[PDB]
């Protein structure tokens, strides 16, 4: 009979959809059994069918305020720098805050320096400068 | 290289000679407001280390204030720059 | 039938610890198209050398290199060290000494069931070295006659065993009577 | 200067290794705990 | 599913088996229906979602036998998928 034992294999084996050994027999342990399996019946069918889409698996400057693990910086004398260093915006403003604040320094010394220091960085650190040169490497090896 | 291309044609404009020189300072520019000094290519031109620039050297206010610029010859703007598997666990995903 | 079942299990033991040694010394697991001693070309990978053949400079073999999240560097680490093919030699070593000693001291009849957990264990850990190794692999291609000795030695090894575990049974059911 | 230098099904192990783990894992606590029974049996024997 | 999940498959069915075996018939203090045979067939039955006919009464076979299920539903499950 269902002892705590027997009752946790019972339910166990009734979630896994792997038959029984044993089964109530009184009218409170069928009301019991019925429930636990609809409720198997719900959520096993329910895993099946999402399993059927799990099977196997930031970019605008807002998004980049609101990423604080990204470290980003701009040239350290650049016209992007200078940009952000006499902003008038807000978003520029923040983030020239976060460039003079963000310890070290973000700042770089060539443009292909933060380049390279963005792409030897693997994503933890980020480049904020002007379009032209990301177009151009975008489309370069 | 563009630049290089273009100083060929601002020389072929203006009829003058030019010697390309690259900024060892590696900075497009900016000035320091407590050592008054200017980096990069704007400090080269504002200090007379050269005298012309035909390359990729950005208009701003700051530089303005000490050296004079030419007509902007492109247009640009700020952008970001970013770096370009299944869980052990990942059967409970679903 | 009996007094066999001592010959068979000592039998199994010693294939499966020499399949297993060979499998981990070896170096025919992998046959893919990688880069030898440093173009492609097809290469016998092992637990530990990749080698070159049918090449300019076939015959040539060199250490894998297992680097180039946290997940990825303990995958990698557990596979760099073969802890679970070499896990698996150990084990069934211990298990072939306790099956010899079952000669000597014969009255315990207690050091047979060790053997058979060794046996077993060993087992488990060919399997867990397999998916290791297969799932590092994966992050054309074929598998050589060591995967295939590897495997052999797990079956070999279960079997053992398991008729480890019959004789220990057999031995208490003589000890109650 | 810009555009001329243009250079830019089945099921894995790899996807269900981690049942994998847990099944070798549970058959090792299985064993764990079948043989720690045994021992306190055989320590229980009445001497 | 690919070559190597079923080879796999395979390996750990039979390893399903012998550990239900050993851990349910190893103590001479039990002396269980479970001999090698029929331990072999509760586990493929259980791979196949079919019927039991027996189910470890103990507490390590019934651990042994709550991972089988479960790597059963979710291989399973992700075959149909």
């Amino acid at each position: 009979e269902f002892g705590i034992f027997n009752s946790l294999w019972f339910s166990l084996g009734a979630f896994m959809r792997q038959g029984c050994d044993i089964s109530p027999r009184s009218l409170s342990g069928r009301i019991v059994g019925g429930v636990w399996w609809f409720f198997t019946l719900i959520i096993i069918s329910s895993y099946t069918a999402n399993l059927a889409a799990f099977l196997t698996v930031i970019e605008s400057a807002e998004d980049l305020s609101k990423q604080t693990e990204i470290a980003y910086g701009t040239l350290d004398s650049g016209s992007t720098k200078e940009f952000f260093r006499r902003s008038k915006i807000a978003v520029f403003d923040k983030m020239w805050t976060y460039m003079r604040s963000a310890e070290p320094s973000v700042f770089v010394r060539t443009t292909a320096e933060g380049v390279a220091r963005v792409r030897k960085s693997k994503g933890k650190y980020a480049y904020l400068l002007e379009s032209t040169m990301n177009e151009y490497i975008e489309q370069r090896k | 290289g563009y630049c290089v291309d273009l100083a060929a044609e601002i020389a072929k404009h203006c009829g003058f000679k030019y010697k390309l020189t690259i900024v060892g300072d590696g900075k497009y520019g900016a000035r320091d407001a407590d050592t008054k000094i200017w980096n990069g290519m704007v400090g080269e031109l504002v200090y007379g280390k050269a005298d012309i620039a035909i390359a990729p050297l950005t208009i701003t206010l700051v530089r303005e204030e000490v050296i004079d610029f030419s007509k902007p010859f492109m247009s640009l703007g700020i952008s970001i720059m970013i770096k370009k598997k299944p869980g052990v666990f990942s059967f409970l995903d679903p | 039938d009996r007094g066999v079942q001592m010959l068979l299990t000592t039998v199994g033991a010693f294939a499966a610890f020499s399949l297993m040694t060979i499998a981990v010394g070896t170096d025919y697991w992998l046959y893919s198209r990688g880069v030898c001693k440093t173009e492609e070309v097809m290469t016998h990978s092992g637990l530990w050398r990749t080698c070159c053949l049918e090449g300019n400079f076939k015959g040539l073999c060199k250490q894998i290199d297992h680097f180039p999240d946290t997940a990825e560097y303990f995958l990698r680490a557990v596979r760099a060290s073969s802890i679970f093919p070499i896990l698996s030699v150990i084990l069934l070593f211990m298990g072939g000494l306790c099956i010899a000693a079952s000669e000597f001291y014969k009255t315990r009849h207690n050091i047979i069931l060790s053997a058979g957990i060794f046996f077993v264990s060993a087992g488990l850990s060919n399997i867990i070295g397999i998916i290791v190794y297969i799932s590092a692999n994966a992050g054309s291609y074929s598998y050589g006659w060591s995967f295939y000795f590897g495997a052999l030695s797990f079956i070999i090894a279960e079997m053992v065993g398991v008729l480890a575990v019959h004789m220990f049974i057999d031995r208490h059911k003589q000890l109650r009577a | 200067w810009w555009y001329d230098k243009g250079e830019c099904s089945a099921l894995s192990l790899s996807n269900v290794a981690g049942v994998f783990y847990i099944l070798v894992g549970g058959l090792g606590l299985a064993m764990l705990v079948a043989l720690i029974e045994f021992c306190y049996k055989s320590r229980a024997e009445a001497k | 599913l690919a070559y190597e999940i079923w080879m796999c498959i395979v390996f750990a069915y039979i390893g399903v088996s012998v550990v239900l075996f050993l851990v349910s018939r190893f103590s001479p203090y039990e002396w269980n229906e479970f001999g090698i045979f029929n331990s072999l067939w509760f586990s493929l039955g259980a791979f196949m979602r079919q019927g039991c006919d027996i189910s470890p009464r103990s507490l390590s076979g019934r651990i042994v036998g709550g991972v089988w299920w479960f790597f059963t539903l979710i291989i399973i499950s992700s075959y149909t998928a």
